[PDB]
């Protein structure tokens, strides 16, 4: 059973993204079925499916328990591909600001750290680090900081017994943390969300609409598309928010002055002024006048013949200006910044990596004075693969089979020491005497 | 610039072609004050590992966020950050 | 098309499309449009699937205002059915200036007013104002980056050689040197009739050098172009 459970596990988190695809595919021909629905009076209305063939109902039916079953088994997958990663980055961080800034020991996380507050859960756990690869996290705190607080406090704080520090002859709030970690992540959230549409789609089967929004998680062509509306939206609702008051400004000047052109009733036996109050007018001129093309000027009353002719026509110009034409350039120049933002920050990653080593941070211009010089140094002296190959082949090694520079370096490393990196200097610039 | 060795590498080529995937290079700023070359063995399931799409995607996001909004921090703390979680993402995909 | 215009000539409109091949200025505009123009179309797939979840909702709970119909005799309802709603939609609502609200019912003196407004307001946003905004950016956004483009080319060309990768602050010692060095020592059109040479050159014919040459572009070995290094560079004390 648990060989079996595991294949299924590794399974699913093998094929997360083919079932998301999967679940998509299913969205889409749901709302091609919902596309043909109509709605007949026999009061009482009932929604049919209008079909000359009988087969899209059952079809409709299999295909939203198919869809429920596909979310749910993602969920699973999740569960069993990123969560590791997450609990791992999480661990991690912790176990770091446990070591080198004393969190939990010398200071104390904020109120307005609630990361904190919550990781304060986990040290005292004995499972903690479970994803995190060093072990001796709290063996080292221990150590530090023994001699100026104390080792049985610090020992009771990381749930170490004080005969377990010496030879001496379920974890449920580890799991609670646990989950308390994944559901403040976004992409749980959002599969948690896209599982309870599609259990409400059986409630009610144009909840199915909902996944459509998928294609914008989907696809990344359009997740940079809409990155030119994300890139600046705070400055989108800034601009929505300076339009509301600008508008109320403009309702509060017709409402005091301009209250006999907003009569919208065709017979005069019954009135239908819209500014006879503020609430009215606002709402008129928030919902009629910013949608209309020329402005306000194009829904009220004609204002020629009458005592404040001039006045309406400032009015009027001065809202189609303000309004119609210099805050939606306003919104449409920010989108288009955005564009053009993304676009120079790329062209800024390909120069950069393009003019000069990512490791020491010497120019091409020197290493290609050898033919081929810079590609040489970039793909054999200082590649980042060979550097991440290395920190892998020290994580996995015994320290009684370290020899002295691999010692040299574990050493720095566990001291977050990151002198051996080189700086500013090379193996061709060394010994550019004897090599040259 | 040593002849007698170029002499003596020439029936090595097949077993000194054998292990060009298998054999890595670094340089290191060592204890005595200089460069030094370090070799070391990568596997081919590291190798494998590290050539996926989703891994190469990860290490042009991370070049992206180096470059861009990298700034207030140590470029090779980030680089060391980026490799561990790569590494765990590596092994966790070796698992499975 | 022109064997088709005899038996219509109005098959003869079809050739008046050479005007985008057949001027360069042309091609160019319309690679502002064809520079982005998977983007273009993913937006336009975009702004389908929103009004389809308008559609959704204005079926759901906005019926009795698509009224289309003058004469109370005879009923002209947009939105009894979701095929006729979502064509209505995207051919009314989109093109409309203010959006759906438009050209539907007025929703005032109902209980479902304010939602009606929130509906109509962000269809207006959403629809009208954002959507055509992306594609318009994409357009200008095309226009900037070939002018990018363009202006990095200019300047790679007058920085460095395309031959050796030499910057011209190396060359421009002598005065007009990196001229000189570009039109004489390292000129591309010379490497050009150089291979013309060696191909239309017998074999028995050629020269050391010739010989040198043309074996390692048999084997496509780019080793005897000078990257890095010039005569100049090379005979730097004997010249100077
Ligand atoms: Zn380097
Ligand atoms: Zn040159």
């Amino acid at each position: 059973l648990e060989i079996y459970q595991t294949k299924l596990l590794h399974y699913l988190a093998r094929n997360f993204y083919n079932l998301r695809f999967l679940a998509l595919f299913v969205a889409f021909a749901i709302n091609f079925i919902l596309l043909f629905y109509k709605v007949t009076e026999e009061a009482m209305v009932f929604f049919v499916l209008q079909e000359s063939t009988g087969y899209m109902a059952p079809a409709l039916r299999a295909l939203a328990i198919i869809h429920t079953v596909i979310s749910l088994v993602c969920v699973v997958g999740y569960y069993c591909l990123k969560v590791p990663l997450v609990v791992f980055k999480r661990e991690k961080e912790i176990a770091r600001k446990l070591e080198f800034d004393g969190l939990y020991i010398t200071e104390q996380p904020s109120e307005d750290d609630i990361k904190g507050q919550w990781d304060r859960l986990v040290i005292n756990t004995p499972s903690f680090p479970n994803n995190y690869w060093d072990k001796f996290v709290k063996r080292k705190v221990i150590n530090k900081y023994g001699d100026l607080y104390g080792a049985e406090r610090i020992a009771e704080l990381l749930g170490l017994d004080k005969n377990a520090l010496d030879f001496s002859p379920i974890d449920m709030k580890y799991h609670i943390w646990k989950l308390g970690v994944v559901f403040t992540d976004n992409s749980f959230l959002y599969l948690a969300w896209y599982t309870t549409m599609s259990v409400l789609g059986h409630y009610n089967n144009f909840f199915f609409a909902a996944h459509l929004l998928d294609i914008a998680m989907g696809f990344k062509t359009l997740r940079t598309i809409l990155s030119s509306v994300t890139h600046n939206g705070k400055q989108l609702v800034l601009t929505v928010g300076l339009l509301a008051v600008v508008v109320y400004l403009y309702t509060v000047v017709a409402f005091n002055f301009f209250r006999k052109f907003y009569n919208k009733s065709e017979d005069d036996d019954e009135p239908d002024m819209k500014c006879d109050d503020m609430m009215t007018c606002y709402l008129f001129h928030m919902y009629v006048g910013v949608r209309a093309g020329g402005g306000i000027g194009d829904e009220i009353e004609d204002p020629a013949g009458d005592p404040y002719e001039m006045y309406r026509i400032v009015f009027d110009i001065t809202f189609f200006f303000f309004v119609i034409v210099i805050l939606l350039a306003i919104i449409q120049g920010l989108i288009i910044d955005a564009f053009g933002e993304l676009r120079d920050q790329q062209e800024q990653v390909r120069e950069d990596m393009e003019t000069k080593c990512f490791i020491c941070g010497i120019g091409n211009d020197y290493f290609d004075t050898t033919p081929h010089g810079f590609e040489t140094h970039t793909l054999q002296e200082h590649n980042l693969a060979n550097y991440l190959f290395f920190l892998m082949y020290l994580i996995n090694k015994d320290e009684t089979e370290h020899t002295g520079q691999e010692s040299y370096v574990w050493k720095m490393y566990q001291e977050r020491c990151w002198d051996f990196f080189p700086a500013g200097d090379c193996f061709r610039k060394q010994y550019e005497d004897q090599l040259g | 610039n040593d002849s007698r060795l170029k002499c003596l590498l020439d029936p090595a080529g097949s077993v000194l072609n054998y292990f060009e995937p298998y054999l890595g290079r670094i340089e290191i700023m060592g204890g005595a004050k200089k460069i030094e070359r370090v070799y070391f063995e990568i596997s081919e399931s590291s190798r494998t590992q590290w050539e996926k799409p989703q891994v190469k995607e990860s290490k042009r996001q991370f070049i992206f966020d180096v470059v861009n909004e990298g700034g207030e921090q140590e470029k090779m703390e980030l680089f060391v950050n980026f490799c561990e979680d790569t590494i765990f993402e590596m092994q966790l995909a070796s698992q499975i």
